[PDB]
RNA sequence: GGUGGGGUUCCCGAGCGGCCAAAGGGAGCAGACUCUAAAUCUGCCGUCAUCGACUUCGAAGGUUCGAAUCCUUCCCCCACCAC
């Protein structure tokens, strides 16, 4: 069970080891990340008992030297995500196949979530679809009605396409977190507890992949073992 | 030389092998040569003297090169030599 | 240029068009029909039942109206339609005349007679 | 005398109980409370959801609480429990902490320690 | 439902089956130049970043001594049609 959310402090975490939570990723939506952050990642992860994977993300630049820098800063950390309302951004995003989950197609575009040649397209290239929540929380009635048809447009379109699925809070303060048999019950009461338990399988294989990715020396999994002929 | 980098373009042909997991219960556990390779098959044959038709795709392979041992899927073996060695892209997502 | 294809008819949404009228011999604007539709939708339906029946209002001229549903469930959307009880100052009467597939049959079962197509018109001539 | 008889459990209402908490270091009245979850249970259910799964508090000293519900439908009074955002100057935080049967049960599982009963005594005594 | 077509470098665009042959233009970086800057010119031009060499011509399979090119399949992108 893995949340998707920013550190502000320490009683915060704690709170979350105390309920369910196993780990979680921190969320630099920024272009300014260096080691300290990460250091105080390690030291607050270290601080009870828990293990935390770091992320960058982007907003809003250009198309596909957009994807060389985003490529060039993916080098450094372990996971990232690209947001925007914008297709011709998202049409470059899922096809760069590189990117682990991809969010926000309902809040910048307001008409629809996910297109079929988008949906085919990212079954192609093995990109996931995050889906946030902090977006029912800071909207209206018919906002929340309009935003949970598109959720669950998207639901039906990564159904019927087998795409992989991400839930998370995508949290901002102390209290925006939620629970995970929370979001297992509303995935539950969307349409099915199988596909709601699914996404939360996904969301744990996804991060254990990349780990297992970028934890030794594995190229397009590709395993070496003792006794090296590394240069 | 042989580089576990390389190795999904170098010849496996002379090469002593070991598979560690398949789908099939009989094929864990031997140990052996590669005689010949099709575009999804080993021919291996066994210190025991036992030729077998291993399938590529079904299970990961344990290559034994000078001193190293690298652990690599046949599904990125897919191919014959012959157009592996003129340019092959796999990538493989086991989600 | 922004735009989103159509889902194809295997995997889009099923919908069903209601026919019905708003009785008062006071007048409404569209915007607070669509205002109020909105709120009883909520009122019976919640966020889960908003999302489950798709609701959109697609016309309103007189005070006849057509809006839009899904196909498995416009049960719901007329037992939304019967809850509304006051706006305001006063009630407004919903009625339903039926429910179709279309804009041209459900245009003629009950609403008029002709069959318009003005859809077309605006988009190639505009 | 004005009495009701309760129903045989073959005829009643299956029902669980929730034990939550509402986390806030801010403080509130269980009046405040029965409102602020009338006004999300409509928000989340309807007429139709509220006849369907039954909401209703039944305790709340300490920001925990215990509400009553229907068997079937504990997972739709969670999601109905998730979509708190504001409540008038400022949130309050509403967090599960399970579900059982009894309030002896689901007040050693994750509430307290020991069993109480008070129900029997204040029948019994006043 | 229908016809005539296109997919090549970050963006607009050429290209005989053959030596990164990959015309290129704009862009980035560096040089040169200038008091500074614009314009012009030079090299890297995706990488090593001096010559030079390797990869990508939507994707897969196949033909061939050898594929952007020739064949098949899977796709997408255009243009215009209700009268």
């Amino acid at each position: 069970r893995i949340d998707i959310n920013r550190i502000e402090k320490e009683e915060d975490i704690k709170l979350l080891k105390e309920l369910k939570w196993n780990g979680f990723v921190f969320y630099q939506y920024d272009d300014e990340f260096s080691k300290d952050r990460y250091e105080e990642v390690k030291a607050i992860a270290e601080s009870y008992k828990l293990k935390v994977y770091s992320g960058v993300k982007i907003k809003t630049e250009s198309s596909k030297q957009l994807r060389d820098k985003v490529k060039k800063f993916r080098n450094k950390c372990h996971i990232i995500l690209i947001e925007g309302g914008v297709l011709k951004i998202n049409r470059a995003a899922v096809e760069l196949h590189d990117v682990d989950i991809l969010s926000t197609p309902e809040l910048g575009r307001k008409d629809s979530g996910i297109d079929h040649v988008l949906a085919r397209l990212a079954s192609n290239h093995r990109v996931a679809i995050e889906l946030n929540f902090k977006t029912l929380l800071n909207k209206d009635g018919y906002e929340r009605a309009r935003t949970l048809l598109f959720f669950r447009n998207n639901l039906k379109l990564a159904k019927k396409f087998d795409v992989p699925v991400v839930i998370s809070t995508d949290a901002e303060n102390k209290y925006q977190i939620k629970n995970p048999y929370d979001l297992r019950a509303f995935l539950n009461t969307l349409v099915e507890p199988l596909y709601a338990k699914k996404i939360m399988e996904t969301a744990y294989k996804i991060c254990d992949f990349r780990d297992y990715l970028m934890r030794d020396n594995v190229v397009r999994y590709g395993v070496e073992i003792i006794k090296e002929e590394k240069e | 030389m042989i580089t576990p980098h390389n190795i999904l373009r170098h010849e496996l042909i002379g090469l002593k092998v070991e598979i560690v997991e398949a789908k099939n219960k009989a094929m864990i556990g031997i140990k052996g040569k590669v005689v010949d390779e099709t575009r999804n098959t080993l021919v291996i044959e066994k210190e025991d003297g036992r030729e077998v038709v291993i399938p590529k795709d079904i299970a990961v392979f344990l290559f034994q090169l000078k001193g190293c041992k690298v652990k690599v899927d046949g599904r990125l073996l897919i191919g014959r030599p012959e157009e592996r060695l003129k340019k092959k892209i796999k990538i493989l997502y086991p989600y | 240029i922004e735009m989103l294809k159509t889902l194809p008819p295997t995997l889009r949404e099923k919908k069903r068009y209601i026919a019905f009228k708003i009785l008062y011999d006071e007048e409404l604007k569209e915007g607070e029909v669509v205002n109020l539709i909105r709120k009883a939708v909520l009122e019976y339906y919640g966020s889960w039942g908003t999302s489950k029946a798709n609701p959109w209002l697609v016309y309103y001229d007189f005070p006849y109206g057509i809006l839009r549903c899904q196909r498995d469930n416009v049960d719901y959307v007329k037992a939304s339609l019967i809850l509304i009880r006051e706006f305001k100052e006063k009630p407004v009467n919903i009625i339903c005349l039926g429910v179709s597939g279309t804009i041209r049959k459900a245009k003629i079962k009950f609403l008029g007679i002709k069959k318009p197509k003005r859809w077309f018109v605006i988009r190639r001539e505009r």
